[PDB]
């Protein structure tokens, strides 16, 4: 999601990418 | 054998000292299983010909100097020489 | 296919694996 | 071929958690090693232009 | 990583990239080093020619 | 040098130089003994090998150590590498007058200071403590001063107060990336063993409170103290160097507090009434008569530097809420009320401080940020915000979307089973319809939750 | 219904019934080391296996032979406790019977046999641990590439062609590898190891195979003959599958195929009805084929054509005129049956067997002359010698299985058939048939353990000694030397000690929590010997493979440089017979889930389809759904009701022990769940183990199976309950007929652990209580009544509180630090060492210079602090002085000493004093003294005290034993009567005189007398042994006179800076210790313990902490209702009804117990232990749903939202916006702020380079290059200069700056740093002249 400390593996393609806490 | 006794030591020791050390090692091998655990710190001295307190002297010496760059336990590459302070 | 090293390869002036050509 | 149909408000079953574990491992490894690679890049960047 | 080697004062080049060949090259060239810039001043342990020291250094480089 | 237990410690250099000397002397002896050419050639090759192993071990057979399986550290091995005397000593070095500890919050601090434990500051400032004690005559000599601090007599704490007042300290976190990874603060003596770091600087440090430890250093010389106060000071560094955006932006709790403060519901206590100003708003709220958020009109005095640089002031009746009126008391003189009439998202809570710095300067912007953090923490506490199991929405449409999706998957399984749609095309189509269903469920739950009220 | 669970029962939610009980947790360690050290009368692994592998050892054909008979492990020299006290290795001597046999130039063979001692081998404790040097150590199991065959692709990257090469790899357990690999030209290449490449066929020639037999082996053949003219073909009707016709057919007057029209699948079946066995071919079709066998002329013997040759009409005319009827040709088809080996032969530079052997030898040992004997010997030794190569049982099994064989066991050496079949398989892969393997498939990943690695290291020792033994057997005489002469203990003991003492897999027990012990003993690692490194890999192996299911925990691995390499073992995982990983499954026979369990390896599980753990079956095990979620082939999807082969046993078998303890794990993200499971091992044991208010049900197994607790050997009644020991009287049913006695458990008291924490056992039973077998008799640290209590459950409110909980920081009330419930006890072991300096021996006497007598008031007459005396930093624990002389003092000091007449003592102070910043009480002092060299006085006092204490201990043992035995004698004498009372009158010593008439129990009286006197003399030899151990001069290092060990007991409370964490990955550091008055409270006035940050919940995405909070709130409400019932004491009835109502539910459970059949006295104790709160069990996936949580909240008086109103303790006004309060189980990790806090102004300095690191850690946090850049970005130059010149490296500058600082003048005369000077000297040591130029 947000507040980048671990990445978000799960998303629709094209989103920048989280970078989630 | 003479060259190994002479120049194979960081601390050169007289050759007869090295031969006496080897004789002590032979005695310890001889009486290893004989006395059960390892023979008592006195009887192997009487096995020898010396005044028999020479055993602890010769055992105190023959400590080979440990490398200063030996990595300290559980970590690389923190080295032993880095922990020797200055007195 | 690479997120962050997309900058390192660029900075190192490393050419692409299969480069294009430009007339003189 | 079968997206997760659960949320953390509900209770996930074995398959969904086992499949999410893949992405969790991938991303955590990316962080752990990319940080060192980024420090390496910072060092190269300071050395080229610091004077 | 290649333009970093194209630095006159070799001490920085040896602080960074592989020290052996750097020293050998600069030594066969008889390369002399007036230690301009920062990193080599950091090596030798005197004032930085950038910050406050610049003034001081501007007094010396002109001298 | 001798080590404990009678054993000795030495660099392997000694072994290499030993081999060089031994083989050179043996070569001299073989020369004096008129040895055949095979033996003397073998000895020349061996001496070359030994010298090369001494200079740089690695381009040859990599001579083994004595009773140790690892290779021996040569001279080039001493120089080069990430652990040679270049990377590990000359560029970076261990430093005296330094310490480190776990860090805590300390919200009561103003921006230009940090909480410092007593024992750490005592062990750190030892020489200045001795000097001040013997200067004030409280100690006969330096030995007596060391005895006094080792006894930890009650008089030396005031001397530490004296030596700490105008003496800044430097704080640093382990992953130092930009220059704001190190910042200067003013010491504040604290009971305990943890360092108290101002929260607004955490964003500059990337420092969580999840066990992260930080280190402190003491500027000794006068030049170092002045460089710390004028350059590395926390107040002097607010704008990032990479971009003009501020680095002191409120992070999480204060942003929440200000968001809950400045906001309007459709109805609350005393909606639509009128008040003389923000002080009346505080009197109303703190007495429980009026709610924090309520659509109100209040007379407010805003200020504008105008027409020559001379400050003018105008009052008016503004449409706002009670929270924004109360918050207006903190806003420095020059800013317009329009900045506090919105909902105050984080993105805008940053632009507020940005405009404050661009208009009024650094001196006010610092105290503005301090008061912002104070009121944000205070009202985020007062709000009683929380999170429960029922705070999460679950649309009932969710299962209907799931059901339509799985009916579609059984349809496509019908069609693919009877060899009509190809394999890859059918797989891509399943992927597309599942992504569409995910978007549908997301939009359904978002419309259910966003304007649920 | 055990007599424990009557004290406390844990509410277990959910439906899924447990089909299989949890296995012994420490299975792998104990089982593996039991298999290593064992007498197995065959080649199965163990000492016998390696012995048979290396033996018999024979001389260099002198046929003086040395064969192995049998071995034995003597009794250990020191037991575990005394090996720990003294510091020696807990090992057993190895006595092996060898036989030296000789023959002479008849049968004249003469044999001589003797047993020889070859070193001592370590021994594993009952808990799966070893004692190498006075320290418990654990050897982590290893995971490596399984031996056998493995087919890989290496597609993509290679050659930028889009054409992928196919390679195979034979990986032996020991010996040289064997790689086969194609190239873009489809030429098969071979390589013994990563050495030079060579054509493949060159090996087949080495196996005595000419071109003829190679072509015969690899290629199907077609017959070609010119039958009186006009060349024809015997091709089979199937050889046309997918071919292009180039000719016309005229068979049987019909025309099947024609030029231009190729052959489809139609002509295939067309050639059946016509029964075509012959078809003519023109001269343009054979002109592009091959010829298998050689063909010479029938008159002159001239080579018309050789083997593997092309074809042309010009050669057809040559063969036909010479009388050549039959011709052999080779199947082809670039498409399906590729002509790879033909081209490979065309790239072969050799011709015959030895020509290939020459090239092979010159490849292996290049640059030197090859030889026939040398080449033959090297080739036979590479893969066909029993000595230098072994494809052992695991590798042989995988080799045969991956090659579609039948026999799963075979010789460990390679055969010609093996290599030929591997090449056939690889060519089949290149032909589009069969699929390649992957390194990460667990069938190709093999688990080692302590036993197998010990076997390999012992094998290394054996092969090491074997060379020298053969060397002595070269020049040996006939009868003077015997086994012991050749064999020596140094090689074997050296190998085993090199494995145990120094290895990546031999670690210290991660001993600061029992769960840590259990999950460390159950641990894997691909690192270390024979393993990849963090620098070598990489991601493919780190990632979780689909075959990780049920065998390795997918969510328990350390986060750092080595991720995915240190996976933990699953709950139900086992060591396969061949050392693989197998998981349990339930056989779905037809449509029924039988209680029968089957253990499946990763490969076995592969082709089957396995059902799901969570699956709805009812009344029989029949699937209630027509289709259920399953997983068949590396993927998962929905399957019909009756296509399933197996089902998951339990819902937990995927996770390990650490993950299984996380409640509501279905509600936590894998990353934060991983971090919670990782930190749960870092939990330091609390002083008061409370319990998990929210649990799972696995804590009991972890607490029991761990050696921390004390489990009753045999059930009965407790005779004696002391804090020191527990004596249980055994029931007669469990007791053997002889030596009746009782079970005495000596509880381990306060002693040092590995993480400097404390370990102490406490009795959990009362005096005279019924105990069961397999029941907990004492609680170790962090265990409550047999349940694992890693931390404490406490009240938590999720609300931001004045920023004091900013990021993850924790805000704790003063009530917690007052209740001392999170206090910890640390045991620090300090040592003082009197050595033999060159100037003389060091003394321990209390005589000390430069100190006040009041400061030494705590030292005894000999110089050691009294036991129990509290000490602070600087207090002298052990007085010690070092001989010194020639102070060589300067004039001013001489004048001072002359004026004041003060003797300057020659001795330097080195006495062991308490470190800075720590304080505690001394609990134990012990002393180790060299042989007979004279005692300290306190040394005699300690030895005599140990003597009398040991005699008292042994006396108590013997007295309880005699009491039990004479009670049984009295009982047996009552059998047959005489006499009831008057027997009691005679002295008990005069009881064995008494005999009875004819009896079967007279023999029993004899047994009791025998055991009696056996113990009577065994105690005596035990007392003599213990007295000898106390009285002997302890053994110490060279040149050290004596050692004194003091044990301080520091008691640390929680304070600002300590790290804490829940069980879900919720980090946190304490921010402030707040008074109880300032804490938020609810309407009832009960304050809250902890104030968490709600913001830490959504970002980190661990909602399981909120469910744990709500459910703990609910359980505490139940417990509060129960305590209210206790105070307003009603009766057994109301309390029992309330407990039963709580225990059923609204929702269904698999607990379903009981109707409160337990007695009134039993139910009251249950309610008494439940008044603290109701411990709940949340299964990992069978856990409580939200409906059940709200329903349980309804039983207490607590809202559905779990949210109540809170009031600020400062202003008293209410908090708007209802908050989330509850009871969360949290742990205090051992990152203590009085362990991380360090400070230094001026300390010691390193000698090689003048840098401050010395010793406790000192020196600043090394000012790295990044911090130098941070200073350079600022305009701060003098800061950096004084940083790296005055404060750090200038030996002159530091002191010349200290003097100016104390003088009140802040300046600096910097000079040059010492590291730069050392570097100048190091450069000038080379042939490099570095100088310093102009002024
Ligand atoms: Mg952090």
């Amino acid at each position: 999601g947000g507040a980048g400390h671990v990445p978000e593996y799960f998303v629709g393609i094209g989103t920048p990418i989280s970078f989630y806490g | 054998t003479r060259s190994i006794a002479d120049q194979a030591r960081t601390i050169r020791i007289p050759v007869h000292m090295i031969e006496t050390i080897n004789k002590l090692n032979r005695i310890s091998r001889q009486m290893l299983q004989e006395m059960g655990r390892e023979p008592t710190p006195e009887e192997l001295a009487e096995r020898m010909l010396m005044p028999e307190d020479k055993i602890r002297k010769v055992l105190k010496i023959a400590k080979e100097p440990i490398s200063m760059e030996t990595p300290i336990g559980d970590d690389e590459d923190s080295h032993l020489g880095d922990f020797i302070e200055d007195t | 296919t690479g997120g962050l090293p997309r900058v390192a390869d660029l900075f190192e002036a490393r050419r692409p694996k299969e480069p294009a050509i430009l007339a003189e | 071929e079968t997206p997760i149909t659960a949320n953390f408000r509900e209770g996930l079953n074995v398959l969904q958690y086992f499949i999410s574990t893949h992405g969790a491992r991938k991303g955590l490894a990316d962080t752990a090693l990319k940080t060192a690679n980024s420090g390496y890049l910072t060092r190269r960047l300071v050395d080229v232009a610091q004077d | 990583t290649k333009a970093s080697l194209a630095t006159e004062s070799f001490i920085s080049a040896a602080s960074f990239q592989e020290t052996t060949r750097v020293l050998t090259e600069a030594a066969v060239a008889g390369k002399r080093d007036e230690l301009r810039g920062l990193k080599e001043n950091v090596i030798v342990g005197r004032l930085i020619p950038a910050g406050t020291g610049y003034a001081y250094h501007q007094d010396r480089m002109r001298r | 040098v001798p080590l404990d237990g009678g054993r000795f410690a030495t660099s392997d250099l000694n072994d290499l130089y030993r081999r060089v000397i031994n083989r050179n002397n043996r070569l001299k002896r073989l020369l004096d003994l008129a040895a055949p050419d095979i033996i003397v050639r073998n000895e020349k090759r061996m001496l070359q090998e030994a010298v090369d192993a001494l200079l740089d071990n690695g381009r040859r057979g990599r001579a083994i150590t004595g009773s140790n399986k690892r290779p021996l550290k040569s001279l080039a091995d001493m120089i080069k590498g990430k652990q040679g005397r270049f990377r590990q000593n000359l560029l970076g070095k261990r430093v005296d007058y330094s310490g480190r500890s776990v860090i805590t919050v300390g919200p009561y601090l103003r921006l230009h200071q940090c909480g410092l434990p007593k024992k750490m500051a005592l062990e750190l400032f030892k020489p200045f403590i001795y000097g001040k004690l013997e200067l004030r005559g409280l100690a006969t000599t330096i030995k007596a001063a060391k005895k006094m601090v080792e006894r930890e007599e009650a008089v030396v704490w005031d001397i530490l107060d004296e030596v700490i007042r105008e003496h800044p300290v430097l704080l640093n976190r382990a992953p130092t990336l930009h220059r704001l990874g190190i910042q200067a603060f003013e010491p504040v003596l604290i009971e305990g063993k943890a360092i108290q770091l101002h929260p607004l600087v955490c964003a500059a440090y990337n420092a969580d409170f999840d066990g992260d430890q930080m280190a402190v250093h003491v500027p000794l010389t006068l030049e170092a103290q002045l460089e710390a106060r004028a350059l590395m000071m926390s107040t002097n560094n607010i704008l990032s160097p990479a971009n003009g955006e501020p680095i002191i932006v409120p992070s999480q709790d204060v942003v929440l507090g200000l968001y809950y403060m400045t906001r309007d519901c459709v109805n609350a206590k005393g909606e639509g009434m009128v008040l003389t100003g923000p002080k009346e708003a505080e009197r109303l709220y703190r007495s429980g008569l009026a709610s924090l958020h309520a659509r109100v009109k209040v007379r407010i005095t805003e200020y504008e530097k105008d027409a020559n640089g001379e400050l003018v002031a105008k009052t008016s009746l503004k449409d706002t809420t009670v929270g924004r009126a109360i918050l207006w008391m903190i806003v420095p003189k020059g800013l317009p009320y329009s900045i506090v009439n919105q909902a105050l998202g984080k993105k805008a809570i940053s632009k507020m401080l940005n405009t404050c710095y661009r208009i009024l300067g650094l001196k006010p912007t610092v105290i503005f940020a301090d008061q912002i953090m104070y009121t944000g923490f205070a009202y985020a506490a007062r709000s009683g915000a929380s999170v429960g199991i029922d705070d999460m929405v679950i649309p009932e449409k969710k299962h209907e979307i799931i059901s339509e999706a799985e009916a579609e998957v059984a349809e496509i399984q019908e069609q693919f089973q009877s060899g009509l749609v190809t394999a890859g095309e059918r797989y891509n189509k399943v992927i597309d319809i599942w992504a569409a269903a995910n978007d549908r469920v997301s939009k359904a739950m978002m419309d259910n939750l966003q304007t649920e009220t | 219904y055990s007599y424990t669970e009557k004290k406390r029962i844990r509410k277990d939610f959910g439906k899924r019934p447990q089909v299989l009980d949890v296995p012994y947790l420490l299975s792998i360690q104990l089982d593996s080391f039991q298999k290593f050290i064992e007498q197995d009368p065959e080649g199965q692994y163990g000492l016998e296996a390696a012995f048979r592998s290396v033996f018999p050892i024979q001389s260099y054909s002198g046929n003086s032979e040395l064969q192995y008979v049998s071995y034995r492990l003597g009794e250990p020299v020191f037991d575990v406790q005394e090996c720990q006290i003294r510091g020696v290795t807990y090992s057993a001597p190895l006595r092996v019977k060898l036989r030296l046999v000789i023959y002479e130039r008849g049968t004249v063979k003469d044999i001589k046999e003797q047993e020889v001692y070859m070193g001592e081998i370590p021994l594993m404790t009952d808990n799966g641990t070893f004692v190498i040097n006075g320290t418990e150590r654990v050897i982590v199991s290893q995971l490596h590439r399984s031996p056998g065959v493995f087919f890989d692709s290496d597609k993509g990257k290679t050659h930028s062609s889009g054409k992928v090469l196919y390679n195979a790899r034979i990986i032996p357990y020991r010996g040289s590898w064997l790689d086969f690999e194609f190239d873009p030209k489809d030429n098969l290449f071979v390589r013994i190891d990563r050495r030079r490449k060579l054509p493949a066929t060159i090996i087949l020639r080495a196996l005595n195979y000419t071109t003829e037999q190679i072509l015969d082996l690899f290629f199907e053949k077609v017959i070609f003959e010119i039958r009186d003219n006009k060349l024809q073909m015997e091709l089979v009707p199937e050889r046309l599958r997918g071919e292009t016709a180039s000719f016309d057919i005229e068979a049987n007057g019909k025309v099947y195929v024609e030029k231009g029209r190729r052959i489809t699948a139609r002509h295939i079946r067309q050639l059946e009805k016509d029964d075509v066995k012959l078809i003519e071919v023109p001269v343009e079709y054979i002109a592009g084929k091959v010829v298998a066998k050689d063909y010479i002329d029938e008159s002159t013997g001239e080579l018309i054509c050789a083997a593997n040759m092309e074809l042309s009409l010009d050669l057809l005319a040559k063969l036909s005129q010479s009388g050549h009827k039959r011709i052999e040709t080779l199947f082809t088809n670039d498409l399906d049956h590729g002509p790879y080996i033909s081209e490979t032969l065309r790239v072969d530079p050799t011709n015959d067997r030895l020509s290939a052997l020459v090239e092979i030898y010159r490849m292996m040992r290049p640059g030197e002359p090859p030889t026939r004997e040398a080449a033959e010997s090297l080739f036979e030794n590479l893969f066909f010698s029993e000595d230098r190569y072994d494809l052992s049982a695991v590798g042989r099994m995988k080799f045969n299985r991956s090659l579609l064989r039948e026999e799963i066991e075979g010789s460990g050496i390679l055969s010609k058939d093996d290599i030929i079949d591997v090449m056939k398989k690889l060519i089949d892969i290149r032909n589009g048939k069969g699929e390649v393997d992957d390194i990460d498939h667990l069938g190709n990943r093999r688990i080692r353990s302590v036993g197998e690695m010990a076997e390999n290291q012992f094998r290394v020792g054996l092969v090491r000694v074997e060379r020298a033994v053969k060397e002595r057997l070269s020049l040996g005489d006939l009868d003077t030397l015997m086994p012991q002469d050749m064999i020596n203990a140094k090689p074997i003991s050296a190998a085993v000690k090199e494995f145990f003492g120094s290895s990546q897999l031999s670690q210290f027990m991660d001993q600061n929590n029992p769960l840590s012990e259990i999950t460390h003993k159950r641990r894997i690692s691909a690192l270390g010997p024979g393993g990849l490194t963090r620098e070598r890999a990489g991601f493919e192996v780190r990632d979780v493979h689909p075959t990780h299911y049920g065998r390795v925990c997918p969510i328990e691995t350390p986060e750092g440089p080595n991720i995915g390499l240190i996976n933990s073992l699953s709950v139900y995982a086992q060591t396969n017979e061949y050392g693989f990983l197998e998981t349990p499954y339930r056989k779905v026979t037809d449509g029924v889930v039988t209680d029968e369990i089957h253990y499946l390896s990763a490969i076995e599980e592969g082709n089957y389809v396995i059902a799901q753990a969570n699956s709805n079956l009812d009344e029989e095990g029949h699937f209630v759904e027509d289709l259920v979620t399953c997983r068949s082939k590396g993927e998962s999807s929905l399957f019909s009701r009756d296509q399933v082969d197996y089902m998951d046993v339990s819902t937990q078998q995927v996770v390990s022990v650490g993950a299984s303890l996380i409640p509501f794990l279905e509600h936590d993200d894998a990353n934060r769940a991983l971090m919670g499971a990782n930190m749960q091992r870092q939990a330091v044991p609390t002083l008061r183990a409370d319990k998990p208010l929210v649990g799972t049900g696995m804590e009991r197994a972890v607490a029991v199976d761990s050696g921390v607790t004390a489990v009753a050997k045999r059930g009965g009644v407790v005779q004696y309950v002391d804090a020191s020991r527990i004596v249980i009287k055994v029931n007669e049913d469990e007791m053997y007929p002889g030596e009746a006695g009782i079970d005495i458990y000596n509880l381990t008291k306060y002693t040092r652990s590995n993480q400097n924490t404390c370990i102490n056992q406490m009795p959990c039973v009362s005096l005279g209580e019924p105990v069961e077998r397999g029941d907990v008799l004492a609680d170790g640290p962090s265990t409550d009544l047999g349940e694992l209590a890693l931390g404490q459950n406490m009240r938590v409110a999720f609300m931001p509180w004045n920023g004091y909980n900013f990021e993850d920081s924790i805000l704790v009330s003063e009530r917690v630090v007052q209740e001392d419930r999170f206090t910890t006890i640390h045991i620090q072991e300090l040592a003082c060492v009197s050595r033999d300096t060159k100037l003389g021996p060091e003394e321990i006497t209390a005589d000390i210079p430069n100190v006040g007598e009041a400061a030494l008031s705590k030292l005894d007459e000999s110089g050691i602090v009294y036991i129990g005396a509290e000490v602070t930093g600087g207090d002298i624990l052990v007085g010690k002085v070092t001989p010194k002389g020639e102070t060589q003092l300067t004039p001013e000091e001489k004048l001072l000493r002359a004026i004041f007449g003060e003797k300057a003592s020659d001795v330097k102070d080195s006495s062991l004093r308490v470190p800075n910043g720590v304080s505690g009480t001394v609990i134990d002092v012990q002393v180790f003294t060299r042989d007979g060299v004279e005692k300290d006085k306190r040394a005699l006092e300690i030895e005599e005290m140990q003597l009398k204490q040991a005699k008292k201990d042994l006396s108590e043992e013997l007295q309880i034993l005699e009491a039990g035995l004479f009670s049984r004698i009295r009982a047996v004498l009552v059998a047959g009567g005489v006499e009831a009372e008057k027997l009691d009158k005679l002295p008990r010593d005069r009881w064995l005189e008494l005999g009875l008439t004819d009896e079967e129990k007279q023999n029993q009286l004899e047994q009791l007398a025998e055991q009696y006197d056996e113990l009577k003399h065994e105690f005596e030899k035990k007392l003599e042994a213990k007295r000898r151990k106390i009285t002997q001069g302890d053994d110490l290092a060279p040149g050290v006179l004596k050692i004194v060990k003091v044990y301080l007991a520091v008691k640390r409370r929680i304070q600002p800076g300590d790290k804490m964490a829940g069980r879900h990955g919720n980090k946190g550091v304490i921010s402030k210790i707040n008074p109880i008055e300032d804490m938020p409270y609810d309407e009832n006035g009960t304050p809250v313990d902890i104030v968490l940050n709600p913001l830490g919940v959504p970002s980190r995405m661990n909602i399981g902490q909120i469910l744990e909070t709500h459910l703990g709130m609910a359980a505490k409400g139940i417990g509060d209702k129960i305590n209210a019932m206790l105070k307003q004491q009603q009766e057994v009835a109301k309390l029992r009804e309330f407990i039963q109502r709580a225990y059923d539910l609204g929702a269904d459970v698999r607990q379903k117990v009981d109707l409160s059949t337990f007695s009134d006295e039993e139910v009251m104790r249950l309610a008494e232990n439940l008044r603290k709160g109701m411990p709940i069990a949340t299964p990992v996936f069978d856990g409580a749903k939200e409906a059940e949580i709200k329903e349980l909240l309804k039983l207490g008086d607590l809202p559905t939202s779990g949210q109540i109103r809170l009031y600020d303790g400062r202003t008293g006004e209410q908090f708007e916006r209802p908050v989330t309060v509850g009871y969360m189980y949290m742990l205090k990790l051992n990152h203590l702020v009085d362990d991380k806090m360090h400070a230094r102004s001026t300390g010691s300095y390193s000698l090689v380079t003048q840098q401050p690191l010395g010793g406790a850690q000192f020196g600043g946090q090394r000012f790295g290059e990044m911090e130098v850049w941070a200073l350079e970005a600022y305009g701060a130059a003098y800061t950096l200069q004084e940083m790296l010149t005055v404060k750090s490296d200038d030996v002159n500058g530091r002191t010349k700056m200290y003097k100016n600082i104390v003088d009140g003048n802040h300046q600096m005369e910097p000079g040059m740093p010492e590291s730069f000077n050392v570097l100048l000297k190091e450069i000038r040591s080379l042939g490099i002249n570095i100088e310093l130029e102009d002024e």
